[PDB]
């Protein structure tokens, strides 16, 4: 149900979609093409669903991270540009946009977090985070609040919790270590500890999203905010007087943000794809096709070296580069979706008080890992039925903790039935009943009827 | 024990 003839963008609700709407016009009365952009929520947990099943969006934008995840599901065709064409961009930038040696998009630009002050509010940014308590209480007193950023989203958090020693994988010999996560160590405890500190303080808000923040500091209510270069443009509409900087230091560690590659990928659905090669290749990723993004939202660095050499001298984007140069790219690996939403709960948690840090960072090196929790781990083992010939349902736990042993599919399984003195867990003479089904699966449901 | 037979009815 995605036709042809027609191109049907999908970018970011925080980019530049209108100056990405102004490329559509520009290429609809040069070819003949019909170019519209969409900007939809969770567009990028939407499009793995939409898409998927072979009716997506012909062009998805988002940043480097989240398409080594589509590419395995091969949601993502394949580019190839002659290597002449590849010449007009920043030959690292390519690799951030590469899968099992696969180009599967083309990089637009670099955006990094940075630290954004309100140079009349407070003249002199902080060069620390401990600094910032303390540099709260006296704009407090004025009716104003010091600090103020999204805390619904981990990209934004996570350079506090990086800044001392956290981070997502271990880089071990030009590869990724997925088993090893250190999103719970010392240091990453350290920068979240704190993050609550300022919560459980009144110096910011648990509840603060996006908007909330991005208005708040157009209307001049608060001194400093963490965001990315998409946000320039609204704060340029109200007329604050701003700087862009250096984030501040934590432990005397700098802040370590994830730094993302925008990129624009081809759908594999789409038969629409060297129609979408000619927009991007010539049209978007052209000193006129980049000044109109840039000129809706900025783009950041971008990978364009003609238009780069322009945008460089720009004292916005030699801080945004600045911070950049301090923190890490991201992985594209698959994992990283994993992380994201491992660590988006383990933020929120904490910020409400539901979990303290050590609890919730637990967890949150549970899920990254995608191992089982310290409480099963010992089901892993167990598969008391094996060295199997054919399907099989691997070892696994349900929801009272009831081991449930390897076993080849197709087969009843039964285990004791749990029974518990409070807490104490212990057997009974009666059993439970699974079955491990056909097609490889456990049965949803675990028959506890005889358990009475 | 109950908030346990409740989750084994369901689960
Ligand atoms: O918050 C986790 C989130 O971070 C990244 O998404 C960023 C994106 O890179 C920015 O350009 C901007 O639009 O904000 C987004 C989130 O607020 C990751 O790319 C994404 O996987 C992850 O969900």
């Amino acid at each position: 149900k995605i036709e042809e003839g027609k191109l049907v963008i999908w970018i970011n609700g925080d980019k530049g979609y209108n100056g990405l709407a102004e490329v559509g016009k520009k290429f609809e009365k040069d070819t003949g093409i019909k170019v519209t952009v969409e900007h939809p929520d969770k567009l990028e947990e939407k499009f793995p669903q939409v898409a998927a099943t072979g009716d997506g969006p012909d062009i998805i934008f988002w940043a480097h991270d989240r398409f080594g995840g589509y590419a395995q599901s091969g949601l993502l065709a394949e580019i190839t540009p002659d290597k002449a064409f590849q010449d007009k961009l920043y030959p690292e930038t390519w690799d951030a946009v590469r899968y099992n040696g696969k180009l599967i998009a083309y990089p637009i630009a670099v955006e990094a977090l940075s630290l954004i002050y309100n140079k009349d509010l407070l003249p002199n940014p902080p060069k620390t985070w401990e600094e910032i308590p303390a540099l709260d209480k006296e704009l407090k007193a004025k009716g104003k609040s010091a600090l103020m950023f999204n805390l619904q989203e981990p990209y934004f958090t996570w350079p506090l919790i990086a800044a001392d020693g956290g981070y997502a994988f271990k880089y071990e010999n030009g590869k990724y270590d997925i088993k090893d996560v250190g999103v719970d160590n010392a240091g990453a405890k350290a920068g979240l500890t704190f993050l609550v500190d300022l919560i459980k303080n009144k110096h910011m808000n648990a509840d603060t999203d996006y908007s909330i923040a991005e208005a708040a500091f157009n209307k001049g209510e608060t001194a400093m905010t963490i965001n990315g270069p998409w946000a320039w443009s609204n704060i340029d509409t109200s007329k604050v007087n701003y700087g862009v900087t250096v984030l501040p230091t934590f432990k005397g560690q700098p802040s370590k943000p994830f730094v993302g590659v925008l990129s624009a990928g081809i759908n594999a659905a789409s038969p629409n794809k060297e129609l979408a090669k000619e927009f991007l290749e010539n049209y978007l990723l052209t000193d006129e096709g980049l000044e109109a993004v840039n000129k809706d939202k900025p783009l950041g660095a971008v990978a364009l070296k003609s238009y780069e050499e322009e945008l460089a001298k720009d004292p916005r984007i030699a801080a945004t580069m600045e911070n950049a140069q301090k923190g890490e790219i991201m992985p594209n690996i698959p994992q990283m979706s994993a992380f994201w939403y491992a660590v988006r709960t383990a933020v929120i948690n904490a910020a409400s008080g539901r979990q303290t840090v050590d609890e919730a960072l637990k967890d949150a090196q549970t899920n990254a890992a995608a191992e089982f929790s310290l409480q099963d781990q010992h089901c892993e083992s167990l598969s008391l039925a094996s060295n199997i010939s054919g399907l099989q349902c691997n070892a696994s736990v349900d929801l009272i903790g009831t081991c449930w042993p390897r076993s080849p599919a197709g087969q009843l399984v039964v285990r004791p039935c749990p029974a518990f003195f409070y807490g104490v867990r212990y057997n009974t003479t009666n059993n439970g009943y699974r079955e491990c089904l056909a097609n490889g699966s456990w049965a949803a449901r675990v028959n506890y009827s005889e358990c009475q | 024990a109950h908030s346990n037979r409740k989750l084994m009815e369901i689960i």
